[PDB]
């Protein structure tokens, strides 16, 4: 679970850009 | 006869005294529409339990032995073992069936109500606005005589076949629906909704295609989606009540709910609201609909005769009201008043207040705030050695709502404090640093990154001292930001930051993000490079070229918050894309006959398409082949007939229901008879996880 200093201070990292409508059921299943 | 008494259904004199208000809320009424709503609601909940409540995926959420952090409303609540949870869900299903068929109604409603609220209170990360509505409707229906019409209990007991019901049942239900619509409308008077920032990108859905034939995209994204939604909420509250304006209201509400069902993935909320809309019609519409049928069909449909007298209503001859009538009237008034008050009760429970108000789930502020997160860091300090370490962002959790809310963050910190000591970390102190933006504002911290959350202070009835205020003074900047964001190329990307005085941001730019620059927009900051221990002070509008592969800090020295931005381009991806494009161009040239010279051996796998009898492909070849396969798969997916998609949808849902049923049966057998050997359990579990086909 522990992570290095470099990986924990990388603000400019590719994230899953999207909005957040909290009133939406999660998918649950996957491929 | 009076005009003012015929548009509201009661003369003013009926409110003069208590004994005449009890005689108005217990007037006889036909039970026809209440039974239809009961049946639809029960059937929808039956469908909903194996899909949204999570009976299908209950064997991976509450698995035994796995150490996870829970977020219950009360710390005393704890999940039972998995088998007893499956028994609880079985009781829910049985209660929902009982409500649907009206068999042992007052026991079935309890059996559905108590488990549902147990599950609802066991986890704070699954509080929508429709789960709360379902719970409230069950609580109301527990006290309503909805089993009088079209119910098996009527067949069993002859005193409940086609019997009158008191008027306050319809009153409570209509009041609940009106409260939903009106409070949603008034909550949507926030400055973000009336200006076009909430649901800005929803206008691109194909269902809004006809509107674009008469309006531009932006006006369709402001006038129709936002103002139309607000006006429809208020009008759906009011119009359905009055007889003159009910057809228009039903049409608009039905169109609104169907579009909501297609656009979003809320679940059964839209269909439940469609079922609830007919409650505002006359109390006997199913009876008149049944009358207009052939004589043959009526042998299966419910009765059409007038309902018989009931002992639950006050009849005008006189009759002194008893005890249940008074309790019914009091329940109606108190419940409606409490429902009005609860959404605006955030000045008492200030612990749950944040940038928004209160925990999500019971305010009817649907689809009003959109949040984007940039980074999350968790740092710990051992209490004995003094060393400093960094944890994964979301370890030991199954939801991502612990970032926005402080009460859940305290529970997360305590859970980590309890779990870490089995990994040799003694007496940890845990710090958090979260970057979140609401409705396209500057990214800013939501919690203080210097406070030990493990041993901080939090009570439900006092304000939290370690939650940063929202910088709403920087709200008007957004109009500029899009202008900056729309002037970039197809490779450049931009990030915006706003930081408080006295705090600094430490950032490690990756080796790939070459050509990265920092530009200041407002305030005064100093940027430090630690490689040579050199810091430069920046004024407004000054740009600096940062390293690629080294730490750098930005300190905010101004008396007021400072706003700056990062502009970066992924050089490695750009080089890879140029090389891949060149390789594809060469392959196309070979295919069309150009480049007559013999292909290189490395190119031979590309034309062949299979690595057989030769050297393993280079990484460039692997990436190109993977992209080709992905493109072909996407093309195949796009070119599929509708009936195949419908068949796959039905098969997936059938799989979900079958898995739910088989797992529940296995759990009940484990409860009653015993637990067989491990091999038999493995074989049964394998049987459960089998695709239907
Ligand atoms: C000493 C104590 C003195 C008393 C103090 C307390 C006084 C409280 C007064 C307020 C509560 C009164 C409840 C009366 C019950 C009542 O009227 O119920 C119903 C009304 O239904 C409701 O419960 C309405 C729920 C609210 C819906 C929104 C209404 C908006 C109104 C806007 C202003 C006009 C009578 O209707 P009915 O079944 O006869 O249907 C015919 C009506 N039309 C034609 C419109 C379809
Ligand atoms: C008087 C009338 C008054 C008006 C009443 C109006 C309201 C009535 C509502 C009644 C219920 C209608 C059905 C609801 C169905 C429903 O909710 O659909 C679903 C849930 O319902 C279902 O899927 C039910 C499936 C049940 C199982 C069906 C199995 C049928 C098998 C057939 C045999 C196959 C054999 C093949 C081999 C030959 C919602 O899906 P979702 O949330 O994932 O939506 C997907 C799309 N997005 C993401 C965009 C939202
Ligand atoms: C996402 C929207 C509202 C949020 C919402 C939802 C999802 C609900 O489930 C609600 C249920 C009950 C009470 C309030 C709810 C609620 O607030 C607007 C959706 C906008 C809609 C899809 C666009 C069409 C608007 C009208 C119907 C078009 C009329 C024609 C115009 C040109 C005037
Ligand atoms: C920069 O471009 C690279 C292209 O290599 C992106 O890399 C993928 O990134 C993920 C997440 O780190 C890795 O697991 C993959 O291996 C990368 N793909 C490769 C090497 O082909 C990367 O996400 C982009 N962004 C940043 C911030 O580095
Ligand atoms: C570069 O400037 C920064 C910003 O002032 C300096 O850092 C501060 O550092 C001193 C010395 O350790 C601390 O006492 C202050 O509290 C720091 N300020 C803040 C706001 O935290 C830094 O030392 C400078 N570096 C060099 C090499 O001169
Ligand atoms: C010498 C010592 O302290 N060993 C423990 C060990 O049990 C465990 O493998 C490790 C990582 O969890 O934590 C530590």
């Amino acid at each position: 679970l522990f992570i290095r200093r470099e990986q924990a201070n990388n603000i400019l990292a590719r994230v899953t850009r999207a909005n957040s409508f909290l009133e939406e059921m999660k998918k649950g299943h996957l491929e | 006869d009076s005009r003012i008494g015929k548009l509201l259904g009661f003369e003013w004199t009926d409110l003069s005294s208590w004994r005449r208000l009890v005689t108005l809320l217990n007037r006889p009424t036909d039970p026809a529409s209440l039974a239809v709503f009961r049946f639809l609601f029960g059937f929808l909940m039956v469908l909903d339990i194996p899909q949204e409540r999570g009976l299908s995926s209950l064997d991976r959420k509450y698995l035994d032995g796995l150490d996870v952090c829970r977020f219950p409303l009360l710390d005393a609540l704890r999940p039972l073992p998995l088998d007893w949870m499956y028994l609880v869900y079985t009781i829910m299903f049985l209660g929902a069936l009982g409500m649907m068929l009206g068999l042992c109604y007052r026991i079935s409603c309890v059996l559905f109500l108590l488990p549902y609220w147990y599950v609802f209170l066991l986890d704070k990360t699954s509080w929508n606005n429709h789960s709360y509505l379902y719970g409230l409707l069950a609580f109301q229906l527990t006290f309503m005589d909805a089993n009088h019409y079209w119910s098996v209990d009527g067949l069993l007991n002859a005193h409940r076949r086609n019997a009158h019901v008191p008027l306050w049942n319809y009153a409570v239900l209509r009041g609940q629906i009106f409260i939903v619509y009106f409070i949603a409308g008034v909550k949507k008077l926030d400055a973000d909704w009336v200006e076009g920032y909430s649901m800005e990108y929803l206008s691109r859905h194909w269902l809004f295609s006809p509107f674009k034939l008469l309006l531009s995209e932006e006006l369709t994204s402001l006038l129709v989606v936002h103002w139309g939604g607000l006006l429809l909420d208020l009008s759906a509250g009011f119009l359905l009540f009055f007889d003159v304006s009910r057809s228009i209201g039903l049409f608009f509400v039905s169109y609104f709910h169907c579009m909501n069902s297609q656009l979003f993935s809320i679940g059964m909320f839209s269909y439940v609201m469609l079922a609830s809309s007919p409650l505002f019609c006359s109390p006997e519409w199913p009876r008149k609909l049944v009358s207009y049928c052939p004589r043959r069909l009526q042998q299966l449909l419910p009765l059409k005769a007038a309902p018989q007298p009931s002992v639950s209503c006050v009849y005008k001859r006189g009759q002194k009201p008893g005890l249940r009538h008074q309790l019914g009237a009091a329940f109606t008034l108190l419940y409606l008043l409490e429902q009005l008050f609860l959404p605006y009760s955030h000045f008492l429970t200030q612990g749950y207040n944040n940038w928004t108000n209160g925990l999500y789930g019971y305010s009817w502020d649907m689809m009003v705030h959109s949040r984007s997160h940039q980074h999350v860091k968790i740092t710990y300090r051992d209490g004995r050695t003094g060393e400093l370490g960094y944890l994964n962002p979301g370890v030991f959790t199954q939801s991502r709502r612990w970032k926005d809310h402080a009460d859940m963050l305290k529970q997360y910190a305590t859970c980590l404090s309890r779990l870490l000591p089995k990994y040799n970390v003694t007496e940890p102190q845990i710090y958090f640093d979260i970057w979140v933006s609401i409705n396209d504002r500057f990214q800013q911290r939501i919690f203080d990154p210097r406070v030990d959350i493990v041993q901080a202070a939090w009570s439900p009835f006092q304000r939290t001292s370690w939650v940063q205020p929202l910088l709403m003074d920087l709200s008007p900047w957004r109009a500029k930001l899009q202008e900056i964001k729309s002037s970039l190329d197809n490779h450049t990307e931009v990030v915006f930051i706003a930081d408080f005085p006295g705090l600094h941001l430490e950032n490690f730019v990756s080796e790939d993000l070459g050509n990265t620059s920092i530009q200041l927009l407002q305030g005064e900051v100093t940027v430090e490079l630690v490689a040579e221990q050199k810091n430069q002070t920046l004024r407004e509008g000054e740009k600096m070229q940062l390293p690629a592969g080294e730490y750098h800090k930005v300190y905010t020295t101004s008396p007021s918050p400072s706003c700056y931005m990062y502009v970066y381009v992924n050089t490695t991806e750009l080089a890879l894309e140029q090389d891949l494009a060149y390789l594809q161009e060469l392959k196309e040239k070979v295919e069309n006959g150009s480049e007559t010279g013999p292909l290189p051996p490395e190119l031979q796998p590309l034309l062949e398409g299979e690595v057989k009898g030769g050297p393993e492909p280079t990484p460039l070849v692997q990436t190109f082949l993977r992209r080709q396969q992905r493109l072909q798969e996407i093309e195949r997916r796009r070119n599929t007939p509708f009936h195949e998609r419908f068949f796959r949808f039905l098969l997936r849902k059938l799989y979900v229901f079958r898995r739910s049923f088989l797992m529940t049966c296995i759990s009940l057998r484990n409860l009653i008879l015993g637990r067989p050997s491990l091999e038999q359990l493995a074989q049964e579990v394998t049987y459960a996880n089998l695709r239907p086909f």
